[PDB]
């Protein structure tokens, strides 16, 4: 816990981390994302529950 | 001429867009930027609290 | 019945199976994270890339970044009409 | 006249966009949203 | 050379660049310019899963996200001093209209097949009145091409 | 940045493509028969 927090209090690059590098940090992210769009469904249960979809403006 | 009136009107339309659509698109981009920023910051500081 | 070790049974299971799963996701998430926004790679310039990393870059993202395409296509089309009409 | 000059020459992009965007365009937003969901959990 | 290739070249150069170049480094934060896609794609998916709701939502939603932008980009050549969205001819809508209608009839014929005679009558008008309803269902199917075509 | 994920349109978008091929063939035939130009 102490080391993870030390890797948290200044080691969460929430702005300039590569997007696909999340699949590098999360080994199943790549597989599931390929799996998620692969079968045909392009939606996930609340993929944006805390985010907005927005119109053109 | 055949390709003149539209050429002169292109800058007029662009200025018309800059009058409203430029700041409008700026506001739309900034609002979503701050919304996603808060959405990621809350998740981060909540995972920090979960580790705590 | 008699004496035992009620506390020492933390061997058979660690506290918080759900908190353990959350913390294990936390370890992989925080460890495999950039030190401070590492790996940017913004600049690029090769024939068209000198325009891509400059004009399609989000430092401005204003209206002129798209309007450069309109000005250029107008330059092309005026010569197109000259060679055509 | 000019019929076999933009029919296939235009629909080529229509045929190609299926392989282009689906592995290229929507992949970006899908992976980004899924990763943001991972951070949400 | 050929003028049609030069006309399609703008699409061939914009389609890949607007997503492989407008984004900074393919970052998840959603750039100020990248806010455009960040707003458009989600509204697109909203309708896609919405209007095609059910297990048919995932059947061709990516096809929708694809097919939507082709015509919109091709018609973007309208405000230039010599503007030309497909050289004032643009036979392209003919390609996308009747072929898509025949694809609908195939989705009724390849997946739905012989049940294709069980859709033209939405509610009633049985054998005593089926032909009149089919007489306008046929017109609707025929003209759905021209409604999105031209 | 850019990847090529396994997008199934070969066994998913086969029917529309086949119909479009038939339409292109009909257009070629009408370029010689119906329109005779």
């Amino acid at each position: 816990l102490q080391s993870t927090l030390d890797n948290i209090q200044s080691a969460r690059p929430f702005d300039e981390l590569t997007v696909d590098d999340l699949t590098k940090i999360k080994p199943e992210i790549d597989a599931k994302v390929e799996e998620m769009v692969k079968k045909g469904k392009w939606d996930v249960p609340g993929y944006k529950d805390r985010f907005g979809n927005l119109n053109v403006m | 001429n055949d390709e003149s009136i539209l050429l002169l009107t292109f800058l007029g339309f662009t200025g018309l867009v800059a009058k409203y659509l430029a700041p409008a698109y700026k506001d739309f981009a900034d609002a979503r930027m701050k919304k996603v920023s808060d959405v990621l910051n809350a998740s981060r500081n909540k995972h920090v609290e979960a580790v705590k | 019945v008699s004496t035992l070790i009620p506390p020492k049974v933390v061997s058979s299971k660690n506290i918080g199976s759900a908190p353990n799963a959350k913390r294990i996701a936390n370890v992989v998430h925080f460890y495999k994270s950039l030190p401070q926004g590492p790996a940017p790679a913004i600049k690029a310039n090769t024939r068209l890339a000198r325009y891509k990393a400059k004009y399609f870059d989000g430092d401005n993202a204003s209206g002129k970044p798209l309007w450069h395409f309109a000005l250029g296509i107008i330059a092309f089309g005026y010569s197109m009409e000259y060679y055509f009409h | 006249f000019y019929f076999m000059n933009q029919l296939t020459y235009g629909f080529l992009l229509m045929i190609t966009l299926l392989i282009l965007f689906s592995q290229f365009f929507l992949p970006m937003i899908l992976r980004l949203y899924v990763s943001r969901l991972f951070i949400s959990k | 050379l050929t003028t049609f290739s030069l006309y399609t070249i703008i699409v061939l150069l914009v389609i890949t660049s607007l997503y492989t170049l407008t984004n900074n480094n393919n970052k998840i934060i959603g750039s100020r310019w990248l806010i455009s896609q960040e707003a458009i794609y989600d509204t697109i998916m909203n309708m896609t899963k919405g209007q095609i709701g059910g297990k048919n939502w995932g059947l061709y939603f990516p096809m929708i996200f694809t097919l939507f932008m082709f015509i919109f980009i091709a018609n973007l050549i309208s405000m230039i001093p010599y503007s030309f969205a497909l050289s004032a001819h643009l036979v392209f809508i003919i390609s996308l209209s009747i072929v898509i209608w025949l694809g609908n009839t195939i989705l009724g014929l390849y997946k739905h097949g012989w049940v294709f005679f069980s859709l033209f009558v939405p509610a009633g008008t049985p054998l005593p009145l089926v032909p009149l309803l089919v007489i306008i269902e046929t017109l609707s199917y025929f003209a759905r091409a021209i409604s999105l075509g031209l | 940045m850019l990847k090529r994920f396994p997008t199934p349109i070969l066994k998913v978008y086969w029917p529309f493509f086949v119909a479009g091929a038939a339409v292109y063939y009909g257009m070629s035939k009408a370029a010689d028969l119906s329109s005779n130009t």
